[PDB]
């Protein structure tokens, strides 16, 4: 087909970051086949240069019974 | 259907566009044949001065007419103002070890205490063992297995007690082999165990208890069997788990009681050892069946699926029951972390790598292998 590479950058690591409000990673992660806009995040990030934890096991098998099916 | 795949084709360039800001690394690679199975070894060689580590695979071919190989990749996985690092794969993948494989390769896996000896499961009954260091790594254009072991894709290699081998045979039965300490070449089984009324499709040893093994079959039952039980006709227990197929299953690493089960009723099932009437979670959002699920090595919270569909879902089971925007609803459920649009066909096969966290290699019916590590700001916050 077509064979690549990708090491992303530290210059697009945190812009996603700085950008969260327009590229929405919560939104793109489970839309691979909506293209994003590369070209608003890239002019908000240049424009607006100058500038967790995971919660355990036992508390979600906790939850799920708590809240079951 | 060539308008379907057209739609395909597309979706695979709108995909590849949107890589920077969904990926911190991709590595796409067309084999020469496609891969049913895929598994990181666990050594890791950092070579002296270099921005990269060397890692290893055990890669399959799935071929009728021309000779099957079982093979063993490398892979240089980088360590630690210009927007898209696009670069070219170029002797980052490259085969290592070739060795001559009777038949296709539907499965293989690595003995894990020690590493150099691999099992391979065959379209027939039998189960064949290679030690790719007694083998040369440029083969002649014979195939010359270490072990044949006689007796679904099912294999399991116990993480305790070293030798025993489990895999799912072709009439509803679950065979048990002891390698360890043999006089000859040909080996049989120790034990056959026979619950399932239909095909056997995965079995699984438990990881922190040598006697502990679960199983899963086209009779829609989850069976976790005791081999220290003289009963060989019935497990301890037995839950009628989905509704359809149930096609692979997974043991938590960081809970003796946790496992998850995949079906083809579009379902990974959670459930719990202490408790097997309740179903604790069922995972909808896959579009067709489910053919393997994997806990992630370094997140308890984390797990991933994938099987006749091409996509492969991560999911982020602490997610559970959170308060979404009416928006994300429409995406999916919160527990759904990551969905991977890299492959345009049948994922075979996937697997997490144990060094580097978050990493992932899967394969698939489009002669493609991806090794692929998702953005960092998806999974922390």
């Amino acid at each position: 087909r077509q064979a690549f590479y990708l090491h992303t950058t530290k210059l697009t690591r945190i812009a996603r970051r700085l950008c969260r409000e327009i590229l929405r990673p919560w939104h793109a992660a489970r839309h691979p086949y909506l293209p994003i806009n590369s070209a608003a995040i890239k002019a908000e990030c240049t424009a607006r240069l100058p500038e967790a934890v995971r919660k355990p096991l036992e508390a979600v098998l906790r939850y799920l019974e708590t809240h079951p099916r | 259907d060539a308008v379907e795949e057209r739609v395909i084709n597309e979706e695979y360039k709108i995909w590849k566009k949107n890589t920077p800001f969904l990926y911190d690394l991709v590595m796409t690679h067309a084999l020469e044949w496609p891969s049913l199975t895929a598994q990181w070894l666990p050594d890791v060689t950092r070579p002296e001065g270099k921005d990269f580590s060397i890692h290893r695979l055990v890669l399959g071919t799935h071929t009728s007419d021309e000779q099957n190989h079982l093979v063993i990749a490398s892979v240089q996985l980088p360590n630690d103002g210009e927007f898209g690092g696009f670069g070219s794969v170029s002797g980052k993948i490259e085969i290592e070890i070739k060795i001559n494989h009777e038949g296709e390769v539907n499965r293989a896996r690595y003995m894990p205490q020690n590493p150099c000896i691999i099992a391979t499961k065959t379209p027939s009954s039998d189960v064949l063992v290679f030690d790719y260091t007694k083998h040369p790594s440029k083969p002649d254009p014979e195939c010359n297995p270490d072990l044949r072991l006689r007796g679904g894709y099912g294999l399991s290699w116990n993480p305790n007690l070293s030798g025993h081998l489990l895999s799912a045979s072709d009439d509803h039965t679950i065979c048990l082999w002891d390698i360890s300490a043999v006089p000859g070449k040909v080996v049989d089984a120790k034990t056959i165990f026979t619950g399932h009324t239909a095909v056997v499709e995965d079995v699984s040893w438990h990881l922190l208890h040598e006697s502990l093994f679960g199983s899963v079959a086209d009779d829609q039952k989850l069976m976790i069997w005791d081999t220290r039980s003289n009963n060989t006709s019935k497990p301890s227990h037995s839950v009628d788990a989905h509704t359809a197929e149930v096609n692979c299953l997974s043991f938590n690493p960081y809970s003796e009681f946790i496992l998850a089960t995949g079906s083809a009723d579009k379902t990974v099932a959670l459930w719990d050892l202490r408790n097997l009437k309740l179903k604790l979670h069922s995972f909808e959002s896959h579009k067709d069946e489910i053919f393997q699920v994997q806990w992630s090595p370094h997140n308890e919270t984390i797990l991933a699926s994938s099987g006749t569909d091409r996509r492969l879902n991560v999911w982020d089971l602490s997610k559970i029951g959170e308060e979404q925007s009416p928006e994300d609803a429409e995406d999916g459920p919160p527990e759904l972390l990551f969905i991977h649009g890299g492959h345009t066909a049948k994922i075979s096969d996937f697997s997490w790598n144990p060094n580097e966290p978050w990493v992932i290699c899967s394969v698939s019916e489009d002669n493609i292998m991806q090794v692929w590590q998702m953005a960092e700001n998806i999974y922390n916050d």
